[PDB]
């Protein structure tokens, strides 16, 4: 028995990539085959399911809709059809048998890399506690997640405010984007009356983002 | 349904027993299995149906379950037990994993052998200059490795790699490459790489030209 | 060809010290200059001619020459005087710079302020969370921050990044962001952020769903 | 009120061009020299290139010449900077200055350039073994495997015939964009004068295989 993966590769985001799994020793109508995959450095991710003979097909949540696992008895090979690619498939693409207990029978795997395109950041708050938990300066700013590239600039209150601010420099996230958060320090009094919104421009992607940070409940 | 694998690593002598312990959430069933992965390789099934051994896999490994726990057992841990370990659970059709646990092998302090390496004369007329310094098959896998160029020393201009643990005899390699212009290169003449661990600090150079 | 050798490549003093920054030519002219650059900034020039200061340029910076030796001094080291400092040479209209010296303020020992922020509700409904730990206005820059989930250490699922010194108190401040999936995040209870300088180790904490 | 800005600046494929332009405000471009200096993140300034007044001589630093152009519109008050044949290494922020006093007086705030990655082939670079062991007796070689993208390759020795004692890195991630490893083994230094060893890279994203026959210095 021997499972062998073909088709991984580069691939754009939102583009389309289908893998096929070569079967021999053993015919895969009569077994339930799987789809497992494994980002770098990571864990097991269970992908997809196709039933003997039925072909019901089964789906993790993280790829319902986007992905489709089929079979053809005549070739032996099973297919996973894989659509709109985004960031997070990158990853190492396994095929294995479902024998009696569990996955029996493994291939060696297929690459996939997904690669960076032009996108606008997601700015989330990095909100106050209303309750100062630091004697009465308060901590607050803006999470300025998975754009590419570089670079983005921030300002608090369109050039406003500027005491205490710290805007660091950006990190290369392991999916190819970037990263950074600037943050504020205020007086804890300050909270209820002034308005605190941060200004994300990203020039690269003609993306600005004005995000306002308000104390949680 | 969800798993929850403890501990997330482990280090423990050969000869040491180690359990690993899985966390269903709703699992009246034994469908739970347990898998091997080696670096750059696919699984190896290990235990299936909670605790029937898979043909082939060593005596040493086990399988049970205690409550809502299932729990894998090496009893004698073997430097070819390096591995991240992974429960797995097997539903209608559905499967989750656990998160894993890495499991590193304790042995005696070995001290490292480092050479360096000048850059190449093929690689320094395209104009770049990559100075590589070698750590073979030491341990503990913490280190220093610094660099000198004429006794000054180097930051933001080179970058570490290192090895997964040896099958057999359970150490790390590390490779630290510095980067400069062949310009650079060509004005120093001194290049060391200094290799602290512990209290004893190891430094190998070279003379550009000699 | 011309080459500038700049010496040294950093350094840490403290304000009111006289630092001393020398570039070593290879060949040559007085037509060297030096310039001062400021984190984000273009390059400021401060003297040219190896020792006429430019206007308006504070009057503790000044340049001096002996044989191939340029050297720039700054008799009173200032807090603001942060900065990455670049000599200059300049040939039949070739032109090369030194390799720059960053200078850095020695001050004293201040504590971060460390505060921990939960992933906001926004980003739950992608499937993500981001913990972010912040180490505000210490010194000096190095610094451990670990993480914890429910008592269990972090391992690899963390990046770190760091400001430029301050140009007035001279501290660092320092980010931390733990990433996990939602459905990690949402399945443990303790998140924690241990920063450990010295002999001194400070952990801010929160419980998920808990004030 | 003297102003310098610069513009054009952004993403940039290797191979392909980009024009960035300079221009000045409150005095006149033809009575002095004009330069473009850059600097890569984190790293130092590095000259590129001048346009003398009236003469419009130019110079150029040797790293690009021949693939870069500097010119000047007098009637617009513009400099520009004309960048062909792109390579990772251009990717900085690129600064406009006026020449005063013998130096760079007035400078524009810069405008980013970053090149982006192709599929490339690695440039594969012996680690040679001194042919006098420094390490009573054991000789450690290697190839350098340098400049590739995107990941992975593969590495055997000897076509893999030698396999004990061979430690093939994780792969590093340069500033660049490309990635790079080494492969090592360490042998008797007895076989240094007999033992051919050769180095077999595969990667297979760009179809290329380079065998590397690693000799002693
Ligand atoms: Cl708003
Ligand atoms: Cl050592
Ligand atoms: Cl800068
Ligand atoms: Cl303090
Ligand atoms: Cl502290
Ligand atoms: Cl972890
Ligand atoms: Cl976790
Ligand atoms: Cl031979
Ligand atoms: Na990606
Ligand atoms: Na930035
Ligand atoms: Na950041
Ligand atoms: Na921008
Ligand atoms: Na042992
Ligand atoms: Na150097
Ligand atoms: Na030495
Ligand atoms: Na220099
Ligand atoms: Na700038
Ligand atoms: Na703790
Ligand atoms: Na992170
Ligand atoms: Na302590
Ligand atoms: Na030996
Ligand atoms: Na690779």
């Amino acid at each position: 028995v021997q499972l062998v993966e073909s088709g991984g590769g580069l691939v754009q985001p939102g583009g389309s990539l289908r893998l096929s799994c070569a079967a021999s020793g053993f015919n895969l109508r009569s077994y339930y085959m799987h789809w497992v995959r494994q980002a770098p450095g990571k864990g097991l991710e269970w992908v997809a399911s196709i039933s003997p003979y039925y072909s019901y097909t089964y789906y993790a949540d993280s790829v319902k809709g986007r992905f489709t696992i089929s079979a053809d008895t005549s070739k032996n090979t099973a297919y996973l059809q894989m659509n709109s690619l985004r960031a997070e498939d990158t990853a190492v693409y396994y095929c294995a048998r479902h024998g009696y207990g569990a996955m029996d029978y493994w291939g060696q795997g297929t690459l996939v890399t997904v690669f960076n395109q032009i996108q606008g950041p997601s700015v989330f708050p990095l909100a106050p506690s209303s309750k100062s938990t630091s004697g009465g300066t308060a901590a607050l700013g803006c999470l300025v997640k998975d754009y590419w590239p570089e670079p983005v600039t921030v300002s608090w209150n369109s050039g406003a405010l500027t005491s205490g601010v710290h805007t660091f420099p950006a990190v290369l996230q392991s999916s190819g984007l970037y990263s950074l958060s600037s943050v504020v320090t205020v007086p804890s009094s300050s909270l209820g009356t002034q308005t605190y919104i941060c200004n994300v421009n990203h020039k690269p992607s003609n993306t600005k983002v004005d995000k306002k940070v308000e104390p949680k409940s | 349904i969800q798993m929850t694998q403890s501990p997330s690593s482990l280090s423990a002598s050969v000869g040491d027993r180690v359990t690993i312990t899985c966390r269903a959430s709703q699992s009246v069933s034994s469908a739970v299995a347990w898998y091997q992965q080696k670096p750059g390789k696919a699984p190896k099934l290990l235990i299936y149906s909670a605790s029937s051994l898979y043909s082939g896999v060593p005596s040493r490994f086990s399988g049970s379950r205690s409550g809502t726990d299932f729990t894998l057992t090496i009893s004698s841990l073997q430097p070819e037990d390096f591995a991240t370990y992974y429960c797995q659970q097997s539903s209608y059709s559905l499967i989750t994993f656990g998160q894993g646990t890495k499991v590193e092998i304790k042995r005696t302090v070995a001290a490292p052998s480092v050479f360096i390496f000048p850059p190449s004369d093929e690689q320094l007329k395209s104009g770049t200059a990559s100075v590589v310094c070698l750590l073979n098959n030491f341990y503990p896998r913490e280190a220093k490795v610094s660099w000198y160029v004429d006794n000054a020393l180097q930051s933001g201009n080179s970058q570490e790699s290192v090895t997964e643990q040896d099958s057999k005899d359970s150490t790390y390699s590390l490779s630290s490459t510095l980067t400069l212009s062949k310009a650079d290169y060509e004005k120093h003449k001194v290049y060391a790489c200094e290799v602290t661990q512990g209290t004893t600090s190891v430094t190998k150079s070279f003379n550009r030209g000699e």
